[PDB]
C-alpha cells in the first residue's frame, strides 16, 4: 500500500518518531496521547541510537511534517506540548514496515 | 562573482527549472506518455500525483509539459488551464478563471447559463484542453465538491479531449473523495516519494552547487568545479549534509542551506569552504523556546522555577497566579533576605508578560467570565528545557539556581 | 384570530377609512358623575406635570456644573501636545468618569456633558454603547457615521481622511458611555489601532465608569494601559441629588400638589433600599399626581390661589354637596358655632366664600410651616449628634408623622441644644437670619425683627431665651397638615395602591393563591378539600409521580369508572411546570422540591 | 538621526540576503524576537536607507482580509507613481500583477513587509500560505518579511507550507542598554553625568524589566529629581556618591508607582516639579469602595458567603482545599436562603431584589456560569476580592470572618 | 395517555363557576385606567396565576379597533423577535424587502417611527417569558421597540422568576407598572403537552424540544451531532444523492478530535436512537442513510441559535 512504502522510504528521525510513539502506546495502552510522553520517549530512544539530542523545535518539525501527509493525524500547530497525536495506520503496518 | 551569485540565486531562491532530474525517471516517462496520449491522440485522462512537500511535483509537470508543448504541430492547438486551491476557494471564481485563461471572456458576453455543467459546455464548444489543479485536497472540501465532479464527467463522457492533472500531498486524497467522483475518476496514481540514499544526497549537493556548462567566464569556472568537488569530498561538510540528512531527504531545506553558505561568499572571499557550511547549519539548527527563554527578567525565570515546582508536586493538575504567588512567598522567605521581596502587583505584571509571549496557556478559553487571578492556565515548557535554559542563562544569581536544583 | 400555526396577527382598519380616534380626554371620564371637571383635571394634571418636569432639568443642569469646569479644564490642558506636535509616542489621554451605581440617571448626566463641550471645547462630540458595538467593524462604522453625523469597509485611514478634509484643529472626543459592558477585544484593539495614528487624529476617551476604577485594570491588561494618560473624576453623589430634587419639588410652596407621609416612606424606602435612582421618584411623584387627579372630582381646586378661587366661584351643585361631604369639612362644622352650622349647610352661597378663606388658610400655613422647617434644620444640622435627622427629608418625614415635641424626642435636641458655646449660637442665628432674608412676603416678620434683635445682643440666660424662642416657634407653626381642615384637596394618601404598582411581589401573589383560594373565591373554600385542581395537586406534592398520582385521586374520590381525574392529574401537573414548580429527574419517574419554601 | 547600536550582526545578515536589486532573494523571511529588541526600528531604517521600494503594513489595522490586501495594494501604487478595489486574494494576485509592471518596479526586489503578523493566523485559512508562497505564485520578485514575537512553530498549518528563513533577534544585556540609553545625552549636563545616571537606573530597574521602551520613558521622568542636588549647589558634577544616596530611595517608590500606572506621567511631573512628596496620591488603585444600596450590598456578601463556602458546613453557620483554587459556583437557592438568613428584617421577594441580582453580573460585580436557561438562571458567581467584602461587611455592621471559615 | 386524548376528553367543568364569573367584569372595569396609562407613556405587565388569555382578547375587542394593532404568541414554539420585525416591517409599513441584520432592521423601523407621528401601534404580547423570547439580545430589541412614544405594549408573564429578565438598564426602557390578574382559567392553549410524560409524541421535534434534549448531553456529542445537521443542511438542497454513510461518517469524526473508536461512535449513534433523533436507514441498497427527521429551518434556526 501507499502508506508502507511511505513508512520505508522516510527519513531517520521520522523512523524513530513512530517507534517512541509505538513504545509509548505499548507504556499507555491507549490509542491517543500528549506530545509529551512521545517526547520523553523519543530523547530515550535517541540516546540508545547514538544520535544527537533532538531540540523540541527539530521534534515539532517532525511530527508537523508526518502530520501534514496522513501517516499520522495531530491537532493544529497553534496548542504546542499539549496536542492529541493518534496514529492514522494500523500499528502492525508499522512494525511490518519498520521492521524492514 | 556577480554572475555566479545571480545564477545561483535564482537555483536557490525561485524554483527556476534545471536540466537534470534525481530518480524520477519512471514516474516522468509514465507522465509523458500520458500527456503525450492526451494531446496526439483524442484520449481523456486524468492523474492524482502524490508526493510530500518540495518533493518536485510542480518540476515533473513544468518539465513534461514544456517537452509536450516543444513537440510540432502541438504548440499551436493545445490550451493549459491552471488553477490553484489557495487562490480559488469557490467554484464561481474557478469558473470565472477557467473562462479568463480560455481568452473567452469576450465570447461568453453577459449570458448566465442556467447550470454550471452548460457553462463549461458552452466554454468548451469555442483543440484538447489540459487543467493542471493544483492542491487538488483544497478543491475537495468545496461544498460537494461540484468542480471535480463536472470535470471527470466531461473527461469521461464529452467527445472534447481534457486531462486532469491533481498534486496532493496526502495520503488520504481518495478517501475525500465522494463516492460519485470516486466512480468518475480513473485509478492513475504517481507517487513521487524521495527514495534516495546518503551517497546520492551528497552527489545532489555536488551537482546543485555547480555551475552551467554555457557560462561565459570558463576559466573561473573549471576552478569553481574543482573546489566543489573537494567540498563535497570533505569530512565537516560530509558531517554537516548528515545532520540534515536525518531530519529530512527533502531538497528544499538544502537549497536553504546552499543559498546561506553561498550568501556568505563575498567579492573578498571567492570560493566556499567548509566553515560557511558549519556555521549556515549553526544558524538553521537554533531551538526557539531556548532563545525566547534567554530574553526574559529575572523575575520571570524565579515564576517559572516556582512554576516547574508546582507542576513537580501536584502533577498534571492546572496552576492560577495564587499557587504560584505563594511558592514564590516560600521562595522569597526561605532562601533570601529583604531580596526580591516584591509587592503583588509587580508579579503580576510579570506573570501577564509570560501570558504574553504564550509561554503559558489558559486551559479554558470563555469571555470574561474569569477575573485575573483564579484562571487555571497550563506551563508550555518542558522540565529540560528548563534546566537547559537556566544552564547557559547570563549571570543567574546562585540563589535562583540552588532553589532551581531543589 | 389569535389561534393559527404561526406567530403574527396584524389587525389592520383596511376597507374602512374611518381612520378618527378619540382624544385622550374620553379616557379619561370613564363616568358619568361630572363630565366637565373631568376635562378640567386633565388640563390642571398635564400644567403642573410639566411645571415639575422643566424644574427638574434645570436642577440637574444646574448642579453638575462644577465637574464640568474641571473636566473642560483638563480637555484644554491635554491638546496642547498636540498643538506642539512626529507623534513623539504621545500617550491618548483618557478621564475615568466614576459616575454611581444607578444606570437610569446617567443618560441625563452625558446628555449636559455632550452640550457643555459642544459649547467650549470642541464641535465634534460623538458617544458610543456597548450594545451596538459587538465587533470591531460595527465599532468603526457606527465611528464614522456619528462623526460624519455631527459635521463601506471603512478603515482609521478613511477616518483620518474626514478629518483632515473637515478641518483643513479640535479634538474629536469619544465617550464610552457603558465601560462595564464592552468586550475587552474591541476595547485593546481600538487603543492599540488609535496610538498608532494620533497625530493626524487627536483622539480624547472619557470612560464612563459605574464601579471603582479598578474595572480599569481588569478589562485592559498593562500591555494596553500604559498607552493612556489617565486622570480620576468624580461625580454627584445619589443622596444630594435626592435631597436637592425634594427641597425644589415638595418643600416649595410653588407646586400645589403635596404627598401624604406614608407615600413619602413607600418612595423613600424603594430608594435607599434597592436603587439610588432618583428619576423612579420622579416616576412615583408623576403616578401618585395621576391616581389623586384621576380618582377625587373635587382636585379641580387644587391650583394656584387665584385660579383656585374663580374655580370656587363657579361650580356644580354636585361639587358643592361633594365640598360639603368632605370629612375635614364635617369636623369643622362640628367645632363651629351652632347659627354657622346652618348657615353653611343650608346655603352654598356662604360655602363658595368659606372655602375660598379656607384654602387661604391652608396656603399661609404651608408657608409659616416650610419657613420654620428651615429654621429648625439649622438648629438641627448645627447640632453635633444629629437626633431627629442628619438631612432636611429626614427632618420632614418625622415631623409630618406626628408632632415632634409630642414625641420625647424632642427633649434630647433641647437639651443638647441648651448647652452651647456664644460664636455658635451667633453662627446659628446669622444662618436663621439669612434663611429670613431667603424667602420674601414672609407672614412672621415679627420673628425677623426678633431674631435681628437677639443676633444683635452679639450670657446663659439670653442663651436659654433664644432656645425658648425657638421651642416656642416649633410648638406655634409645625402641625400635621391633618388637622387642617381642606386638606384632602392637595393630599395625596394610597400608600398600598402605589406599593403594589411600582413594588410588585408576583411570587406571593403566587404562593397564597395557591395555599389560600378562598381569598378570590368566597364560597366557603377553606377555614384552616374542595378547591381548584392545582390547590390540590399543590398541596399534595409539598415524589415520584404515580404515588403523586393516587394520592391525588384518593383526595378528589373522596371529595365526590373514572379516567377524567388521570386526566385532570395530568393537566395540572403540566400547568405546574409552567409556573416553575416541577422539574423532570432520573432518579425516580420525577424527584425535585425546587420551591423549597 | 538614524542610528542602530549593538545590532551591527543581524543588519548585516538582512543586507546579505537583499543581496542587488536583479537578484532574487527569499520569497519569505520570518524575524521574531523578544519585545523590545528593535525589529520594527532596525528593519524601517535599513529599508529607509538602501532606498528600496517596500511596503510598511501592520495587521492589527487590518481586521479584514480586504482591508489588508487593499492597502497593500494601494500602496504599491502610490510607491509607483486613483483607487483600485480587490475583494478576494485571486483579484489580489491579478492586480498585483498589474501594478508590478511599471517600469520603476520591473526589475527590483519589491519588499511587503507584514508586522505583528500573529494577527494573520486568526484570518482566513489560505491568507498565510499565500503570502509564503507569493513569489512562486505571481512570479514578480517579490519578497515578505513577517515580524512576531511568536515563536515559528505555532504559526504551521494542518497541512503545510512553504517554509521560511526563521532569524532571530536577540535581547540587550546590560551593555547594550547602557549604550543605548546613554546616546542621547541632554546637550546641558555632562554626557558621563548623564551615562552614571543610567548606571544606577539600571542598577536599580533590571530585576523588574528589561523593556527599552519603559526604562527610557523611567529615565526621561526620574532625571529633573536627579541633578536637583547640583542646582541646589550642594553637590557638584564629580559627587557620584550624593547624587546616587539621593535618589535611592526616591527610586523605589517609581518603581512601586509609575511602573505599574498608578499615578500618571503628568502628575508625577507635577510632584518633582511643586516640590510635593509621591505618596500622598492615591493612584487608580484604593479607591476600592463603592457606595451600593442595602439590599444590593448583602445580596453581594450573600453570595460571598455561598461561592467561597462548602455546601456540607452550610448548615452549621446559618441555620443555627482554601480560598487559593478560586469561587465555587452556586444554584440561586441558595443565595435566597443565605439572604434571608443574614437579613434581621423581614425580606419580601419583590420584582426589585430580582431585578438587583441580575444587575450586579451586568455591572461586572457578579458573573452567571453556564448562560443557559436565563430565567431559571441557577448558577452564579463571586467576582470580588476579600478586602471589598469586608469593607460593606463592615458597614452594615456585619462579621463575615466569623461566617468563612473556622 | 396521550396528548390527542388529553385534547378528547374536555367533558370536564369548573365547580365555581359563578364564584368565578365575577372576576371577569372585574378587571374589565380597569381597561380605561390600563389604556388611559398606555397613552401617557407607561406599560402594563400581568401577573396571575390562571390564563390571561381571555382577558387580553376582550381588551382587544372593546378598545383597541380602530388602531393597527399586532398580536404576538410567546407560547407559539416556532417564533422568534426576527419575526415580530418582519411582522412590523412587511405589512404594518409598505416595505417589501430583505434586510441584513435584526438591527439593522431595527433602527430602520425605530427611524421609521422616528421622522412621523400619525402611526400609532399597539403591539400586545400574550407571553412575553417564554423560552423564545428569554434571550437578552430579545428583550433588547424588545425595549428598543416599546421605548417609543407612537407605540404601545401590554404583556403578561407566568412564570415564578420573570422578575430576573429585567435588570435597572433594561427596566428604564419598560415602563412597567404590576397589575395582578389572578383569575383561575386553565392553561389550555399554552400547555402544549409535547415533552410531557404523555408518551404520544406528534411529527417533527420543535426547535424548544429539539434544544432541550440537545443541552443535557457531552458537548462531544453536540459536536458529533452538529457534523451530521450542517452535512444534511448541504445535502438536503435537491433530493437526489441524500444521505450519509457510516463509514464516511468515521472518517469526518476522526478527522476531528471527538471520536476515539467505531464502538464509541455505535454507541453514540444508539444514544440519538435512543431520543428519537436519530433515524436508522442502513441496509438500504442505495446508501445507509443515518439522517435526522427534523425539518431543515428549525435545524439552521438551531445551529444558529446554540453559541
Ligand atoms: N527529484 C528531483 N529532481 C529535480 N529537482 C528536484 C527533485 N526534488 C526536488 N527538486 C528541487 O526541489 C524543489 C522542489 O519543489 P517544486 O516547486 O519543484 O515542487 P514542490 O515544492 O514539491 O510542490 P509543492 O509546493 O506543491 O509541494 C525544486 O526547486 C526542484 O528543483
Ligand atoms: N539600537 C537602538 N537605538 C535606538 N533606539 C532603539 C534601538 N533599538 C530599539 N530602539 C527603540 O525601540 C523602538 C522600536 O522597538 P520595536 O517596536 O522594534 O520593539 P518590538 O520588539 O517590535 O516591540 P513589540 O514587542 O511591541 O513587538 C523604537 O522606538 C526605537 O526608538
Ligand atoms: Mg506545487
Ligand atoms: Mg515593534
Amino acid at each position: 500500500s501507499s502508506y508502507i512504502t511511505a513508512i520505508k522510504n522516510s527519513s531517520v528521525l521520522e523512523q524513530s518518531f513512530l517507534r517512541a510513539i509505538l513504545a509509548e502506546f505499548r507504556r499507555s495502552g491507549l490509542e491517543e496521547a500528549t506530545f509529551q510522553q512521545i517526547y520523553s520517549q523519543h530523547v530515550a530512544l535517541c540516546r540508545m541510537e547514538g544520535l544527537p539530542y533532538p531540540t523540541m523545535s527539530e521534534t515539532m518539525a517532525v511530527c508537523s511534517h508526518l502530520g501534514s501527509c496522513r501517516l499520522l493525524l495531530v491537532e493544529p500547530s497553534r496548542n504546542d506540548l499539549l496536542l492529541r497525536v493518534r496514529l492514522n495506520v494500523s500499528q502492525d503496518d508499522v512494525l511490518y514496515a519498520l521492521k524492514d | 562573482l556577480s554572475q555566479v551569485q545571480r545564477i545561483l540565486r535564482e537555483r536557490f531562491c525561485r524554483q527556476s527549472p534545471h536540466s537534470n532530474l534525481f530518480g524520477v525517471q519512471v514516474q516522468y516517462k509514465h507522465l509523458s506518455e500520458l500527456l503525450k496520449r492526451t494531446a496526439l491522440h483524442g484520449e481523456s485522462n486524468s492523474v492524482l500525483i502524490i508526493g510530500p512537500r518540495g518533493s518536485g511535483k510542480t518540476m515533473l509537470i513544468n518539465h513534461a509539459l514544456k517537452e509536450l508543448m516543444e513537440i510540432e504541430e502541438v504548440s499551436e492547438n493545445v490550451l493549459q488551464v491552471h488553477l490553484n486551491g489557495l487562490l480559488q476557494i469557490n467554484d464561481k471564481i474557478a469558473l470565472k478563471e477557467i473562462t479568463r485563461q480560455l481568452n473567452l471572456e469576450n465570447v461568453v458576453g453577459d449570458k448566465v447559463f442556467g447550470s454550471f455543467a452548460e457553462n463549461l459546455s458552452f466554454l468548451l464548444e469555442a483543440c484538447p484542453v489540459i487543467f493542471i489543479l493544483d492542491e487538488f485536497d483544497l478543491f475537495a472540501h468545496h461544498k460537494n465538491q461540484t468542480l471535480l465532479y463536472n470535470l471527470f464527467d466531461i473527461s469521461q463522457s464529452a467527445q472534447t479531449p481534457i486531462a486532469v492533472i491533481g498534486l496532493t500531498c496526502r495520503l488520504d486524497i481518495l478517501e475525500l473523495l465522494e463516492k460519485r467522483v470516486k466512480s468518475r475518476f480513473s485509478h492513475r496514481q504517481i507517487h513521487l516519494m524521495n527514495s534516495f540514499g546518503f551517497p546520492q544526497y551528497v552527489k545532489i549537493f555536488k551537482e546543485q552547487l555547480s555551475l552551467p556548462a554555457e557560462f561565459p567566464d570558463k576559466v573561473f569556472a573549471e576552478k569553481w568545479n574543482e573546489n566543489v568537488q573537494y567540498l563535497s569530498e570533505d569530512r565537516s561538510v560530509q558531517e554537516v549534509l548528515q545532520k540534515h540528512f536525518n531530519i529530512s531527504k527533502n531538497l528544499r531545506s538544502l537549497h536553504m542551506l546552499l543559498m546561506l553558505a553561498l550568501n556568505r561568499v563575498t567579492a573578498s572571499h571567492p570560493f566556499m569552504t567548509a566553515v560557511d557550511l558549519m556555521e549556515a547549519s549553526q544558524l538553521c539548527s537554533m531551538d526557539s523556546k531556548a532563545n525566547i527563554v534567554h530574553g526574559l527578567s529575572v523575575l520571570e525565570i524565579c515564576l517559572i522555577i516556582a512554576m516547574k515546582h508546582l507542576n513537580d508536586i501536584y502533577e498534571e493538575e492546572p496552576f492560577n497566579f495564587q499557587m504560584v504567588y505563594n511558592e514564590f512567598q516560600k521562595f522569597v522567605q526561605r532562601k533570601a533576605h529583604s531580596v526580591y521581596n516584591f509587592e503583588k502587583p509587580v508579579v503580576m505584571k510579570a506573570f501577564e508578560h509570560l501570558q504574553q509571549l504564550e509561554l503559558i496557556k489558559p486551559m479554558e478559553r470563555t469571555s470574561g467570565n474569569s477575573q485575573r487571578e483564579y484562571q487555571l492556565m497550563k506551563l508550555l515548557l518542558d522540565n529540560t528545557q528548563i534546566m537547559n535554559a537556566l544552564q547557559k542563562y547570563p549571570n543567574c544569581p546562585t540563589d535562583v539556581r540552588q532553589w532551581a536544583t531543589s | 384570530t389569535s389561534s393559527m400555526s404561526k406567530g403574527c396577527f396584524v389587525f389592520k382598519p383596511n376597507s374602512k377609512k374611518r381612520k378618527i380616534s378619540l382624544p385622550i380626554e374620553d379616557y379619561f371620564n370613564k363616568g358619568k358623575n361630572e363630565p366637565e371637571d373631568s376635562k378640567l383635571r386633565f388640563e390642571t394634571y398635564q400644567l403642573i406635570w410639566q411645571q415639575m418636569k422643566s424644574e427638574n432639568e434645570r436642577l440637574q443642569e444646574e448642579l453638575n456644573k462644577n465637574l464640568f469646569d474641571n473636566l473642560i479644564e483638563f480637555l484644554q490642558k491635554s491638546h496642547s501636545g498636540f498643538q506642539k506636535n512626529q507623534i513623539k509616542l504621545r500617550e491618548i489621554p483618557t478621564a475615568a468618569l466614576v459616575l454611581g451605581v444607578n444606570v437610569t440617571d446617567h443618560d441625563l448626566t452625558f446628555g449636559s456633558l455632550t452640550e457643555a463641550l459642544q459649547n467650549n471645547v470642541t464641535p465634534y462630540v460623538v458617544s458610543l454603547q456597548a450594545k451596538d458595538c459587538p465587533d470591531m467593524k460595527h465599532f468603526l462604522q457606527k465611528l464614522i457615521s456619528q462623526l460624519m453625523d455631527c459635521c463601506t469597509h471603512y478603515s482609521m485611514d478613511s477616518l483620518s481622511s474626514w478629518y483632515m478634509t473637515v478641518t483643513q484643529s479640535p479634538p474629536v472626543v469619544v465617550i464610552l458611555k457603558d465601560m462595564e459592558s464592552f468586550a475587552t477585544k474591541v476595547l485593546q484593539d481600538f487603543i492599540i489601532i488609535s496610538s498608532q495614528h494620533l497625530h493626524e487624529f487627536p483622539l480624547i476617551l472619557i470612560f464612563g465608569i459605574a464601579t471603582s476604577p479598578i474595572i480599569i485594570h481588569r478589562l485592559l491588561p498593562h500591555a494596553v494601559s500604559s498607552l493612556l494618560c489617565i486622570e480620576l473624576f468624580q461625580s454627584l453623589s445619589c443622596k444630594e441629588h435626592l435631597t436637592t430634587v425634594l427641597d425644589k419639588l415638595l418643600l416649595t410652596t410653588q407646586f400645589p400638589f403635596k404627598i401624604n407621609e406614608k407615600v413619602l416612606q413607600v418612595l423613600t424606602n424603594i430608594f435607599l433600599y434597592h436603587d439610588f435612582s432618583v428619576q423612579n421618584f420622579i416616576k412615583g411623584l408623576q403616578l401618585s399626581l395621576l391616581e389623586h387627579f384621576y380618582s377625587q372630582p373635587l382636585s379641580v381646586l387644587c391650583c394656584n390661589l387665584p385660579e383656585a378661587k374663580r374655580r370656587i366661584n363657579f361650580l356644580s351643585n354636585n361639587q358643592c354637596e361633594n365640598i360639603r361631604r368632605l370629612p375635614s369639612f364635617r369636623r369643622y362644622v362640628e367645632k363651629q358655632a351652632s347659627e354657622k352650622q346652618v348657615a353653611l349647610l343650608t346655603n352654598e352661597r356662604y360655602l363658595k366664600e368659606e372655602t375660598q378663606l379656607l384654602l387661604e388658610n391652608l396656603h399661609v400655613y404651608h408657608m409659616n410651616y416650610f419657613l420654620v422647617l428651615r429654621c429648625l434644620h439649622k438648629f438641627t444640622s448645627s447640632l453635633p449628634k444629629y437626633p431627629l435627622g442628619r438631612q432636611i427629608r429626614e427632618l420632614y418625614c418625622t415631623c409630618l408623622e406626628k408632632n415632634i415635641w409630642d414625641s420625647e424626642e424632642y427633649a434630647s435636641v433641647l437639651q443638647l441644644l441648651r448647652m452651647l458655646a456664644k460664636d455658635e449660637l451667633m453662627t446659628i442665628l446669622e444662618k436663621c437670619f439669612k434663611v429670613f432674608k431667603s424667602y420674601c412676603e414672609n407672614h412672621l416678620g415679627s420673628t425677623a425683627k426678633r431674631i435681628e434683635e437677639f443676633l444683635a445682643q452679639f450670657f446663659e440666660v439670653l442663651r436659654e431665651n433664644v432656645v425658648n424662642f425657638i421651642d416656642c416657634l416649633v410648638r406655634e407653626y409645625l402641625l400635621p397638615p391633618e388637622t387642617q381642615p381642606l386638606h384632602e384637596v392637595v393630599y395625596f394618601s394610597a400608600a398600598h395602591a402605589l406599593r403594589e404598582h411600582l413594588n410588585a411581589a408576583p411570587r406571593i401573589a403566587l404562593h397564597t393563591a395557591l395555599n389560600n383560594p378562598y381569598y378570590y373565591l368566597k364560597n366557603e373554600a377553606l377555614k384552616s378539600n374542595i378547591a381548584p385542581d392545582i390547590c390540590i395537586a399543590y398541596k399534595l406534592h409539598l415524589i415520584n409521580l404515580v404515588d403523586w398520582s393516587e394520592a391525588f385521586a384518593t383526595v378528589v374520590t373522596a371529595a365526590e369508572m373514572n379516567e377524567i381525574i388521570h386526566a385532570r392529574f395530568i393537566r395540572a401537573v403540566s400547568e405546574l411546570e409552567l409556573l416553575g414548580f416541577i422539574k423532570p429527574t432520573k432518579q425516580k419517574t420525577d424527584h425535585v422540591a425546587r420551591l423549597t419554601w | 538621526e538614524n542610528v542602530v547600536l549593538c545590532r551591527e550582526s543581524q543588519v548585516s545578515i538582512l543586507q546579505s540576503l537583499f543581496g542587488e536589486r536583479h537578484h532574487f532573494s527569499f520569497p519569505s523571511i520570518f524575524i521574531y524576537g523578544h519585545t523590545a529588541s528593535g525589529k520594527t526600528y532596525v528593519t524601517q531604517t535599513l529599508l529607509k536607507t538602501l532606498e528600496l521600494p517596500h511596503v510598511f503594513v501592520n495587521c492589527v489595522e487590518c481586521f479584514t482580509l480586504r482591508l489588508l490586501l487593499e492597502q497593500i495594494l494601494n500602496k504599491l501604487n502610490h510607491l509607483s507613481s486613483t483607487e483600485i478595489t480587490c475583494e478576494t486574494f485571486n483579484d489580489f494576485v491579478r492586480l498585483f500583477k498589474q501594478v508590478t509592471t511599471a517600469e520603476n518596479l520591473k526589475d527590483q526586489t519589491v519588499y511587503i513587509v507584514l508586522d505583528k503578523a500573529e494577527y494573520l493566523r486568526d484570518m482566513e485559512a489560505n491568507l498565510l500560505p499565500g503570502f509564503l508562497r507569493l513569489q512562486e505564485l505571481a512570479d514578480r520578485n517579490v519578497t515578505v518579511l513577517f515580524l512576531s514575537e511568536i515563536v515559528w512553530e505555532k504559526f504551521r498549518p494542518n497541512t503545510g507550507c512553504f517554509e521560511p528563513f526563521v532569524l532571530y533577534f536577540p535581547d540587550y544585556s546590560i551593555g547594550n542598554l547602557q549604550k543605548i540609553l546613554s546616546h542621547d545625552h541632554p546637550p546641558e549636563y555632562s554626557a558621563d553625568f548623564y551615562a552614571a545616571y543610567i548606571n544606577i537606573l539600571l542598577g536599580v530597574f533590571y530585576t523588574v524589566c528589561r523593556d527599552l521602551k519603559e526604562l527610557r520613558h523611567l529615565a526621561v521622568l526620574n532625571f529633573p529629581k536627579y541633578c536637583e542636588p547640583v542646582v541646589k549647589g550642594e553637590a557638584s558634577e564629580r559627587d557620584t556618591r550624593k547624587l546616587w544616596r539621593n535618589i535611592e530611595p526616591h527610586l523605589k517608590k517609581a518603581m512601586q508607582t509609575v511602573y505599574l500606572r498608578e499615578i500618571s506621567s503628568s502628575q508625577w511631573e507635577k510632584l518633582q516639579k511643586d516640590d510635593t512628596d509621591p505618596g500622598q496620591l492615591k493612584g487608580l488603585s484604593a479607591h476600592t469602595h463603592v457606595e451600593l444600596p442595602y439590599y444590593s450590598k448583602f445580596i453581594l456578601i450573600a453570595a460571598y458567603l455561598a461561592s467561597y463556602n462548602p455546601a456540607r458546613t452550610d448548615k452549621r453557620f446559618f441555620l443555627k482545599s482554601n480560598h487559593l483554587l478560586g469561587p465555587k459556583p452556586f444554584p440561586l437557592d441558595r443565595l435566597l436562603a443565605i439572604l434571608y438568613s443574614i437579613v434581621d428584617s423581614r425580606v419580601a421577594p419583590t420584582a426589585n431584589i430580582f431585578s438587583q441580582i441580575t444587575s450586579l453580573v451586568t455591572l461586572q460585580l457578579l458573573t452567571l456560569v453556564g448562560h443557559d436557561d436565563q430565567l431559571d438562571g441557577p448558577k452564579y458567581k463571586c467576582t470580588v476580592s476579600l478586602d471589598f467584602i469586608r469593607a460593606i461587611a463592615r458597614t452594615v455592621n456585619f462579621d463575615i470572618i466569623k461566617y468563612l471559615y473556622d | 395517555d396521550q396528548q390527542t386524548l388529553r385534547n378528547l376528553l374536555s367533558k370536564v367543568s369548573p365547580s365555581f363557576s359563578a364564584e368565578l364569573k365575577q372576576l371577569n367584569q372585574q378587571y374589565e372595569k380597569l381597561f380605561h385606567k390600563w389604556m388611559l396609562q398606555l397613552h401617557l407613556g407607561f406599560n402594563i405587565v400581568l401577573y396571575g396565576l390562571g390564563s390571561k388569555r381571555d382577558l387580553l382578547e376582550r381588551f382587544r375587542t372593546t378598545m383597541l379597533q380602530d388602531s393597527i394593532h399586532v398580536v404576538i404568541n410567546g407560547f407559539f414554539p416556532g417564533i422568534s423577535v426576527k419575526s415580530v420585525l418582519n411582522s412590523i416591517t412587511e405589512e404594518v409599513l409598505d416595505h417589501m424587502g430583505t434586510f441584513r441584520s435584526i438591527l439593522d432592521q431595527l433602527d430602520w423601523i425605530v427611524n421609521k417611527f422616528k421622522e412621523d407621528s400619525s402611526l400609532e401601534l399597539f403591539l400586545l404580547i400574550h407571553n412575553l417569558d417564554s423560552q423564545m423570547l428569554r434571550g437578552e439580545k430579545s428583550q433588547q430589541i424588545i425595549g428598543q421597540l416599546s421605548s417609543l412614544h407612537n407605540i404601545y405594549l401590554i404583556a403578561s408573564i407566568d412564570h415564578l422568576n420573570a422578575p430576573l429578565m429585567w435588570d435597572h438598564a433594561k427596566q428604564s426602557l419598560f415602563n412597567w407598572l404590576w397589575y395582578e390578574t389572578t383569575t383561575y382559567s386553565p392553561y389550555t392553549e399554552e400547555t402544549s403537552y409535547e415533552n410531557s410524560l404523555l408518551v404520544k409524541q406528534s411529527g417533527s421535534l420543535p426547535l424548544s424540544s429539539l434544544t432541550h434534549v440537545l443541552r443535557s448531553l457531552t458537548p462531544n456529542a453536540r459536536g458529533i451531532f452538529r457534523l451530521l445537521i450542517k452535512y444534511q443542511l448541504d445535502n438536503q438542497d435537491n433530493p437526489s444523492y441524500i444521505g450519509l454513510s457510516f463509514q464516511d461518517f468515521y472518517q469526518q469524526c476522526r478527522e476531528a478530535f471527538l471520536v476515539n473508536s467505531d464502538l464509541t461512535l455505535r454507541a453514540q449513534l444508539t444514544e440519538f436512537r435512543d431520543h428519537k433523533l436519530i433515524r436508522t436507514k442502513k441496509g438500504t441498497d442505495g446508501v445507509e442513510y443515518l439522517l435526522i427527521p427534523v425539518d431543515n429551518g428549525t435545524l439552521t434556526d438551531f445551529l444558529e441559535k446554540e453559541e
